[PDB]
């Protein structure tokens, strides 16, 4: 379960 | 891979296949990782709609087709549904979701999340606030309405679960998280509590009404540098397993920590160093046990955006006695992956 | 959302993800829905390729992923197939498909299937021709060869399928359907019979050899007002069970009555206000009750052609004292939905 | 379908629709293919990266969703992941992709695997190296790092795989297969030995601590005209199972023969005609046995490159007094596919 | 099992 | 499980 982490964030991309 | 973009609304559809091995010493039972074939497979979609100049809507899917299996009775074996959710956003108030998505402390665990196979260890599945759970309505606020640029907050309430295994059961809570970003440097906290199943509360290991999980991050991302370190603290919220009496349940309290040191080379190479210790405390019966113990020695060459091969190696620290049957081997991951 | 067109081949690849949840009071055993999470996913594509100037050929298939489910042994909890047919079309002479695909009573019942989450309750899976089921070979006809506009009729050819289990299996059986449409105005009627397997009449609940079901109905679609009305019958074709004595089977006879009215607002808010009563009679040691009966008040809001949002509200009739132990409990449903 | 190509990265996903339904007397138990509704649908993608000028990377993945399942408890039966592997190549000097791929006796197997429906009895998937497996490691060169036009040559590693079944297992091995095309012939010749787990030696059928699967092809494949043979012999790989006894295992030694021809009209109509016939040899307690033994006259038509329809049927040789119960009834195949 | 009604139709792709 | 030896050849083509 490694490399998930990468690019999570608070909010909504766009 | 942007497949559709017509009339404001655009379709990601991604995927992967990695084509994966586990090396371990004997038939890998007493091992970190386990041996042979892991080969697996993900597909999904992400979805965006600007429905005006101000709102947008969005939905996404993820699943993993393993490889590993036969044909046969065992073809189902391991699949699953990562992701499943929808969502609104509207312009600096937020953006709300609902469905199977990230728990908020997962928002400060990332940060050591960057392995190339392994890690991560505290973000386990169905387990509250720290992984990929099931019916979790999530609001999300970048930069503080617009007033703050790096300030971002999150709370999330997460719906009961009432499944047939204590693991993989829940009660009704609630958590946030708090994140300040400035120049490549930041900073992360987040913290969340619920209610226990009576399933889970009748389980042999573990003791309470409610349980809480907590964990803060510090990193720094920039001149292809990456280095990280999280701490967290839970309370009847890790699943463990005592193999000697074959009993189940939660720890009463563990302490976490990871570290994650990784270096970005121009012509894609890689190293990473990391390091890892889960420590549980109040364990009926045993009192103190490690959970996590290694260190982490990995490479990972990307040919390009949509191609990368890694190795890595896990060098367990975990006592052969250990007095919950952790396993204590080393495991080697050797991994060629397509994805778009 | 259409991917590719190229040599007169277009295949829409589509899919939605809902995030849904279900409000019942207690644990919501004796509800009409339940109560907890409910999200799920759909994926599917639809096929159709230019043979000829009149020669037309299509497929399409559709898989439902659910998100409520966790990633430990129930993970594959509520995934199925919906459809899976594939079929030639001749300008004007008609069109032939085959594989799993709807019977040709829900041509009918379709008519009262509008609302937001529930509705359509007679339309059963796995049931003959009234809902979703499997080796299906249907040839339909548009327009009476095109001298009549609005005249529409089909014939279906259900073979066999013995499996494991007496709710999903079904004999061989005939049923066709006819349609007229005038101005918005649309009347409708079905009928279908076919054979009972062995394992279908050792239950202890239904009698006979023959199954049958027919469905009439009548709607106006037009001027932003749906409004609907289904009345049909089933012999020895409607599952029932009664949670008493741990029994099932089939109701030896049923009327079923089903009712839609709802209205489009220009901005997107959908207003839809339905009623469905369905009641058996002789059934074998209880006689006549009710299986269905509700009314109905939910909306439902249309961002645009890709995100929606609704609330529906099932207001239950049945009795606390059913003598087959149906849920009497009310239930809500709310919904985000994002598609392409 | 192609529904991706930037920057060297093209991604084509690919799927199809098969309503299939077979023909044989009774309830098809005693048949070769058996009776009742057979639909089925494949999804899947095959992705290509441009690494460089001479490196290219490349993943693929395939899936099968059966459609002859109800929605209900036996909705995920039959079905599985097919294909699953990643790899790279080198002007000439070769290709290496890992996951779950064709062994390198299909090589040879494949000239015969040309039916509508039947035939390649002897690719048995999860059998070594004659059908699709999982965890094998392929090095695969063309045309002898370029110096001989129609040379191509493979090398295979077969990871161990301890599964539930005997049926499903697999040992360490290694495999091979060499092949010649001149002038629209064809020559093929692949050899693989592997070793045999625990569980597999337990069985009561077969005996011995080493597996060993080879075979040789020869074609002739232009002027519309198809021909192919194939002959293969193996040791301990083929499976097997008494139905009067109702044991299971492997074939202590197989002699498999495969005859086919075939011609493609201008039109698309395509008659084909086949003959298969697999006999073991050292059966515990039968001694000599048929195990697959017909002849084959088919016909398919392709509307286009989407769009197909075909019938095969299969004269089934088998003795009606077979002392393993093999079946010995015929089988008529109708399909109608669509796919892109 | 709402929504799916809508469309469908009798004849036609 | 016909029709899928055609082509493979050897190599990724
Ligand atoms: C459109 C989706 C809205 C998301 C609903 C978030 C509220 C979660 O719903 C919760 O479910 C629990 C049991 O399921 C109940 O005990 C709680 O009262 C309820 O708050
Ligand atoms: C190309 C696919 C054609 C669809 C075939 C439709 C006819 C259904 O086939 C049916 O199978 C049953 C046993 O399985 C039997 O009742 C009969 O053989 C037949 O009516
Ligand atoms: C990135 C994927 C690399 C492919 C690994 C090829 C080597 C196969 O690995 C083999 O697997 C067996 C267990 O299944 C072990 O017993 C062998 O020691 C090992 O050599």
């Amino acid at each position: 379960s490694g490399g998930d982490g990468r690019g999570h964030n608070t909010g909504a991309h766009s | 891979a942007e497949i559709y973009n017509k009339d404001g609304n655009k379709v990601d559809l991604y995927g992967k296949a990695v084509g994966l091995h586990y090396f371990s010493k004997g038939n890998g039972e007493n091992s970190y990782g386990g041996n042979g074939d892991m080969t697996y497979a993900r597909l999904g979609f992400k979805g965006e709609t600007q429905i005006n100049s101000d709102l947008t809507g969005y939905g996404q899917w993820e699943y993993n087709f393993q490889g590993n299996n036969s044909e046969g009775a065992d073809a189902q074996t391991g699949n699953k549904t990562r992701l499943a959710f929808a969502g609104l956003k509207y312009a600096d108030v937020g953006s709300f979701d609902y469905g199977r998505n990230y728990g908020v402390v997962y928002d400060a665990l990332g940060y050591t999340d960057m392995l190339p196979e392994f890690g991560g260890d505290t973000a386990y599945s169905d387990d509250f606030f720290v992984g990929r759970v099931g019916g979790v309505a999530t609001y999300r606020n970048s930069n503080f309405f617009g007033l703050v640029d790096g300030l971002n907050f999150a709370v999330q309430y997460l719906g009961k679960n009432e499944r047939d295994t204590a693991r993989r059961s829940n009660g009704d809570g609630v958590g946030g998280s708090i994140s300040y970003e400035y120049e490549g440097f930041g900073i992360v906290g987040a913290y969340g509590a619920a209610d226990r199943t009576n399933l889970q509360e009748a389980q042999p290991l573990g003791n309470g009404k409610k349980a809480e999980q907590w964990a803060t991050g510090l990193k720094y991302d920039a001149n292809n540098i990456y280095l990280a370190a999280n701490y967290g603290e839970t309370r009847n919220a890790t699943p463990i397993t005592n193999k000697f009496t074959n009993t189940s349940g939660f720890a009463n309290k563990t302490q976490d920590v990871l570290l994650v040191a990784q270096y970005q080379f121009d012509f894609g190479l890689r190293p990473s160093i990391a390091y890892t210790k889960s420590k549980a405390k109040d364990v009926e019966g045993i009192g103190d046990v490690d959970l996590v113990n290694y260190f982490e020695v990995g490479a990972t060459y990307y040919f390009n955006k949509n191609m990368s091969t890694y190795v890595d190696y896990i060098i367990n620290q975990i006592d052969s006695d250990n007095k919950l049957g952790v396993g204590s081997d080393d495991t080697v991951a050797v991994g060629i992956v397509y994805q778009f």
